[PDB]
């Protein structure tokens, strides 16, 4: 109503924002420890299954 | 002359190749040096939460 006192989406939508850019620092502080992109199973199951038996 | 197979044979069997482990070296300790700086990015996160409070 926007001026109630009770609710903002203001800042739901600043949450949902930041846990977005969190995952995806996420994402890429794995690729730098490990050294590659395909590193467990989740990242990739057909190529992480292949060099695995490769 | 004996001996000197046996002595041959047993070197090759249990030698090593240094030229190879030079080269793995070089990559082992470079790598060592990005783990660690990696570890040090990773403890800085969730210092900003105190910004909100």
């Amino acid at each position: 109503a926007l001026n109630s006192i009770n609710t903002n989406a203001g800042a739901m939508i600043a949450l949902q924002n930041l846990n977005g850019t969190n995952s995806e620092l996420t994402t890429v502080q794995q690729r730098i420890n490990t050294g590659k992109k395909i590193a467990s199973a989740k990242d990739n199951g057909a190529i992480w299954a292949t060099a695995k038996n490769q | 002359k004996l001996q000197d197979s046996l002595d041959a044979g047993v070197g090759n069997l249990v030698d090593a190749d240094l030229a190879k482990e030079s080269a793995k070296l070089q990559s082992l300790q470079t790598k060592q040096q990005l783990g660690v700086q990696a570890l040090s990015i990773a403890n800085q996160s969730s210092s900003s939460i105190l910004s909100l409070f």
